[PDB]
């Protein structure tokens, strides 16, 4: 995609995590482990499945139609009933696989920048008490338990509480 | 051959039993039909892109 | 102590086509396009058709003599007629309006 | 959309600035009150104008077209007259539908990186003289009068001028 | 764009540029000069490459059509077969039209982002041995020779091993 996190500055994803399609994993000395981001998957759930329903439902009921005989003096009429069925169908097998290929697209970029807005909701909440590092992550500077995660993953990260600890460990 | 089954679209090749907008199978229908079109495959894409590591 | 953020990833090998990229190995993905069907001639919200057999609508409607089977049938959803159906005008003759009249019968 | 400023970082619009789309909120001692950016919100105008027209302006007027009557025994072409008119409508309404949703999708996208640009080019200027808080504002570290917030709007802001006064405000 | 790189951060581009449409400008005490960077163009083209060649490829040929006769008693049939051409007709042109001015619009998109997500990639590789100034340039705190230009290019420069140098420059 064009915002450059899926096996960009994530390495790639994650085969345990099971609960959602975004998400995070962490680390400390309480123990360890992946967790789906519920708010940020189901938003992105919704608009994806509006998406998909909108393609499909717009679309009309292919209503009874078949074809016509003609007798050996109307081929005129013939050729005609066949240029309106042959122009229909080309007509809307070029907008299906084309609409299809366009949206597709769209879809991968909608998930790369979903991530990648998590990776920077983040950094704004942790600023200098963390450094960033390759695959997505960010190191901490102060020692962060689970409660620290759980405050951090919520967006209620207490910021200069944390400023002594890592402005001594930061050297 | 005609048999104790029912379907909402029925082709001359055999009756259709499905809720997608568009169909392959057939250009002449009779009954509720998706659309018929020349596409091998029409695919879209709901989840993540499938990069492990 | 690390927080990192990512996303899922699975065993899946749905596939899908893009504007930029040809064959994107996807974790989930909607099937847009119906390709099979049963063989079968079905009844249309519990209504059977009209088999006519080795009949063709002219043989049906005006009675040829083989014909006989499709006296009783009274009332149909569709009409089944074979490719190449064998009983038609036995007394050879040309049938006026004849695609018209299939027209306005199939309505029937 | 995709950026993450409406309702995002800003959160939400202000219904006392009435002289654009994009723009800005100040205080200080001399005052307060909001102002619009005009290049922004210009430029954002004359895209979407063109957006509109051109969605508009590319469709050819409907010429004179009624239906045809047919006799008892012209059936066949009866109906061949109404697939005609059955499918051109459904390929219009179908793409009529999908395009604006497409399209209205697109817009809010569109406004959703300028005003985020706006942002950026902001902080660009100021650097270490203010800092970020929520709301997408910056919150300046030294006295800034009605002469610097014209400067900081207009992309003029000279920054050395206000580092020592900064630097000693920000402890 | 809305990613804000071409005319935006970067002034301009480059006429001396000659082998790719990314790339890098540098100047040190050995020399200087232009030299593009082909992953990130070469990616740029396949998608492109592909981009179009999508919308050529999913269209049928135009098979053999031509008008028919008619006699003066068939003057209703004959304004069925040019209703049909029409619309057809209308369809095609309306399409055709939008479609390209949607892509060209994306395609300056995926450029803008192109050159933009190249700019973090530096960015992110000097960190404090350099400083952002305008029109997309890193103003080093180091002496960088060749060998550094061709690290920071490639991704591959050792960050900690120009910071004693860089705190000294920095003052
Ligand atoms: C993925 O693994 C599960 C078992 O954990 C299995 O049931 C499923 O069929 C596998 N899917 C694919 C695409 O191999
Ligand atoms: C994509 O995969 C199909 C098999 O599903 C293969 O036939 C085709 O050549 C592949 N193509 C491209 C263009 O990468
Ligand atoms: C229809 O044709 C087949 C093949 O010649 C024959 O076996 C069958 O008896 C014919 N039909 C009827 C309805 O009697």
């Amino acid at each position: 995609g064009l915002f450059g996190a899926i096996a960009g500055f994530i390495e790639g994803g994650w085969t345990g995590m099971v609960d959602g399609w975004y998400g995070y994993h962490h680390q400390n000395e309480q123990g360890s482990g992946y967790a789906a981001d519920q708010k940020s998957t189901q938003n992105a759930i919704n608009g994806i499945t509006n998406k998909v329903n909108s393609v499909i439902e717009k679309m009309n009921t292919q209503f009874t139609a078949v074809g016509k005989e003609f007798n050996k003096l109307e081929r005129r009429m013939e050729n005609l009933n066949k240029k309106v069925d042959d122009g229909f169908l080309d007509i809307w097998t070029y907008n299906a696989e084309l609409l299809v290929l366009l949206e597709n697209e769209r879809t991968l970029d909608f998930h790369d920048s979903n991530v990648k807005n998590l990776y920077e909701k983040v950094k704004s909440q942790l600023k200098n008490n963390a450094k960033e590092i390759g695959n997505g992550c960010f190191e901490f500077y102060h020692k962060c338990n689970n409660e620290c995660m759980e405050s951090v993953k919520n967006g209620t990260y207490d910021y200069p509480k944390y400023s002594e600890e890592s402005k001594l460990n930061r050297e | 051959p005609m048999d104790e089954c029912d379907a909402k679209c029925q082709t001359p090749q055999g009756a259709i039993n499905s809720s997608l907008p568009f169909q392959n199978v057939h250009p002449v229908t009779i009954g509720e039909c998706p659309k018929y079109v020349r596409s091998a495959k029409l695919r879209m894409v709901t989840g993540l892109r499938n990069i492990p590591s | 102590d690390t927080i990192c953020i990512g996303y899922h990833a699975n065993n899946s090998t749905d596939t899908v086509d893009t504007v930029l990229e040809k064959n994107v190995t996807v974790t989930h993905s909607v099937n847009l396009l119906e390709d099979s069907h049963n063989g079968k001639l079905c009844l249309l919200k519990g209504i059977a058709p009209l088999q006519l057999g080795n009949c063709s609508v002219a043989g049906w409607i005006l009675g040829n003599p083989e014909c006989e089977l499709l006296i009783s049938k009274e009332s149909w959803s569709y009409i089944v007629e074979t490719p190449n159906p064998e009983n038609g005008t036995c007394y050879p003759g040309y049938f006026a309006d004849y695609e018209e009249l299939r027209e306005q019968l199939s309505s029937v």
